[PDB]
């Protein structure tokens, strides 16, 4: 909605979306003879009101006859542009160097799409509003602060991905079994014919696996092979497709699988009767425009990373505090930890017992499942949902 | 027609000066070999005032010539801050206590001049000197190393320690990190100002205040966490008028008596300054206690003392803990963006907002809602008000 131009004693071109519709209405020549130098301004930079909002005004020269040629912008309101000089100053004063430094050669047009692709570089990185742009500065100076965590979650297709996750999520029955064995470490085998019904599915999912390093996914996109054990070494969802078989064949494999099945609408994983993924997905959510849905689900999945965090560096737990050590007295006690402190409940203990592992494994050598390919599982009977 | 003023702690500023249509009056400390006479600052508000040619408008000027960065209010008449180009960040968190702390100025010297002036704002501008005296010689570090709080003590505390501690922090997060600390020693206040302003974004550290043991300070009404002492009778002042006058309300915390004392919330804050603003203005023409706790703050000061304290272990859990509540206050803003029209209809939202948050508990509620608050604007009056 906003607008950017520049200045001399009149407008000289629209950056923005240069000289649009009725977004673009207030003359140009109203914010121009205003905005120059009254008091007659060496880089002399300022801010105004000017009761739209006054900007940045970075005064400059050109010494050559044509001196005054200021650049402006405009927005909003006013502490999104007050609020914000620290990072309009230093990207303004050196945008200008390349006309500074540029055509200041040619007098003992070059570099005229340099300034006229950073600076519409400058308006796209502050296209969005006062309060995204604080909110990202947060984020981005609390992922530097923690580093161990970061990659177990970290990955505008997340808009896609997460609007498609809450379609997944309230429009298909028996899902937080699906999900948990997602957060679990069990392969879920998405199988199924009509290729982008089960890529939508594949990439609406990926959002809840605990990736092994930081490196991207491992996740994978519609392979169609009989997947012996290394394809559920190396990749934890995968995309298999129906051929008019491979469900018996597959079903060998058991002790690894969640076999999801499209055309079929059951699957084949344990039970689930825990409390931490339905508050992760409940069934009905009044929640709308699933890209917010995304924002619940990272800031949730931040908070589970936080107890695996909790789960994985205390030292009372893990080394055993007696001279010879007793699984009896460690496996209680880390279960007595997992139950009253966290509070997990009899499979959310699982799924906080395998992050920790992930964690685990990258602090100590950053190799998981590339040079120490582990997969663990467990001899629990998974059921037939139907 | 000048007068100077010499005080302890010396000075980051240069001059204030008053318009007329040049000078009137100019108040300047007392800086041993200043770098620059008096027609430059006459002259040069002659470059910043007559250039436009109701409310109270702003001008911030960088002068990278001289080597002075200017702050100005305009009403014909305008007041100047005059201020170096030697710092450029410091004063640029101090934007909103110096802007409102001329402008209430601009607002009785404006009517006392409509009744019919130097000696009506030497006793205005000589507290604000006196506050850019005090964040240049104490306010904050950005880098808080969290070995000198409460964290590291390998014990929350035995009996009323832990309840203080969730109080404390509880109440600091709910009351949308606005604080003021009281105490009878200087260690201890610091340690409170510190672990208290662990919880802050560092843009918001630079403009809460450390301690003095010394000298005399006040209260002020734009710092965040301030940590002013009491006297030697066993006192203070905390002033009615200018508590109302923070843009948001105030912990009164303090320590050796351990209680923790609150303020109504920011719509009920706003709407009572805008209730005591306009009838103080129409001349001539309180702390109520903490109303429930949380969830979030007793888990985590549950589950942060189990971790060992000099291993970096704890500022990581704390920067995840930072992090989800950043995050839920960045998904509460977009559930209200996107519950009404972002702001057409009226809210009537709050139960599912509440069940499906993860935020049924209200005190935990208040935390998110604070921090929501503090970055958007405006919306504890569209849904409580």
């Amino acid at each position: 909605f906003i607008l950017i131009s520049e200045f001399s004693d009149t407008k000289v071109f629209g950056t923005f979306d240069l000289n649009y519709f009725s977004l673009r209405i207030m003359s140009v020549d109203y914010q121009a003879s205003f905005v120059g130098h009254p008091p007659g301004s060496y880089p002399k930079l300022n801010f105004v009101e000017d009761s739209k909002e006054g900007a940045f005004a970075y005064v400059h020269h050109l010494t050559g006859f044509v001196r005054p040629f200021c650049m402006a912008y405009i927005s909003a309101d006013q502490h999104k542009i007050m609020q914000q000089f620290q990072e309009l100053s230093a990207e303004f004063s050196r945008a200008s160097e390349c006309l500074k430094t540029g055509n200041r050669k040619a007098f003992a047009t070059e570099y005229f799409t340099q300034t006229l692709a950073q600076l519409s570089h400058i308006e796209h990185m502050f296209r969005g509003d006062l309060c995204y742009l604080l909110t990202s500065q947060i984020d981005r100076a609390l992922l530097k602060q923690q580093h161990i965590t970061n990659f177990l979650f970290e990955d505008r297709h997340k808009k896609r991905a997460g609007q498609n996750a809450l379609k997944f999520i309230r429009q298909y029955p028996f899902a937080h079994p699906a999900i948990y064995s997602l957060l679990s470490g069990r392969t879920l085998v998405v199988l199924g014919e009509d290729e982008a019904i089960v890529r939508k599915l594949v990439t609406a999912l990926a959002i809840f696996v605990p990736s092994y390093g930081c490196y991207a996914k491992p996740v994978k996109h519609w392979a169609s092979s009989p997947l012996h054990i290394m394809d559920f070494q190396k990749w934890k969802l995968i995309g298999l497709q129906r051929v008019a078989g491979t469900l018996h064949a597959l079903s060998r494999y058991s002790r690894y699988t969640s076999i999801l099945d499209l055309d079929n609408k059951t699957l084949r994983c344990p039970l689930y009767r825990g409390t931490l993924v339905p508050r992760l997905a409940d069934h009905r959510t009044q929640i709308k425009r699933g890209s917010t849905y995304y924002l619940h689900v990272q800031s949730m999945l931040t908070q589970l990373c936080s107890k695996a965090f909790l789960y994985t560096f205390c030292h009372h737990l893990h080394l055993p505090t007696h001279d010879k050590e007793t699984e009896e007295l460690v496996a209680s006690r880390q279960m007595s930890f997992l139950k009253l402190t966290l509070g997990l409940v009899n499979e959310d203990v699982r799924v906080v017992q395998y992050l920790a592992e992930l964690l685990k494994l990258h602090y100590m050598q950053e190799s998981p499942g590339t040079s120490h390919p582990m997969l663990r599982f467990d001899y629990v009977p998974s059921f037939l949902y139907k | 027609a000048k007068t100077e003023i010499a005080l302890s702690g010396k000075s980051p500023l240069l001059a204030a000066t008053f318009a007329y249509w040049r000078v009137r009056h100019i108040w300047a400390p007392k800086t041993e070999q200043v770098l620059l006479s008096d027609g430059e600052i006459t002259f040069l508000a002659n470059h910043t005032l007559n250039g436009e040619i109701g409310a109270i408008d702003v001008k911030f000027f960088v002068l990278s010539e001289k080597g002075v960065i200017i702050v100005s209010l305009i009403f014909t008449y305008g007041l100047s801050i005059i201020l170096p180009q030697t710092e450029l960040s410091f004063y640029l968190p101090l934007h909103r206590v110096c802007v409102d702390r001329l402008t209430h100025i601009i607002r009785k010297g404006r009517i006392w001049m409509h009744k019919e002036i130097i000696p009506m704002l030497t006793g205005e501008v000589i507290p604000v000197m006196e506050l850019l005296s005090s964040m240049k010689s104490h306010s904050v570090p950005e880098e808080i190393d969290i070995a000198d709080t409460v964290l590291n003590d390998d014990d929350i505390g035995d009996s009323c320690h832990e309840g203080f501690l969730l109080n404390a922090i509880s109440s600091h997060l709910q009351t949308c990190g606005c604080s003021v600390v009281v105490g009878s020693s200087a260690e201890k206040v610091n340690k409170i100002v510190r672990t208290l302003c662990l919880f802050l974004t560092p843009a918001e550290r630079k403009c809460s205040r450390l301690c003095e043991a010394e000298s005399s300070f006040k209260y002020e009404s734009g710092l965040f966490v301030q940590g002013l002492l009491k006297d030697s009778t066993g006192s203070f002042v905390l002033p009615f008028r200018q508590v109302m006058y923070a843009p948001y309300p105030t912990t009164h915390i303090d320590v050796d008596v351990n209680t923790v004392k609150q303020m109504p919330p920011c719509h009920e804050h706003i709407y009572n300054q805008r209730r005591y603003m306009r009838s103080e203005l129409t001349a001539f023409w309180i702390f109520q206690d903490v109303l429930h706790r949380d969830t979030l703050v007793k888990a985590f000061l549950d589950q942060v003392f189990q971790l060992k304290p000099g291993l970096s272990l704890r500022s990581t859990f704390l920067a995840q803990f930072l992090l989800v509540l950043h995050r839920k206050a960045l998904t509460l803003i977009k559930y209200i963006e996107d519950d009404t029209q972002k702001g057409k209809k009226p809210f009537k939202s709050l139960r599912n907002l509440k069940i499906d948050l993860d935020l049924t508990a209200e005190g935990d509620l208040n935390i998110i809602m604070a921090l929501a608050e503090k970055i958007k604007p405006g919306l504890h009056s569209f849904i409580f008000g």
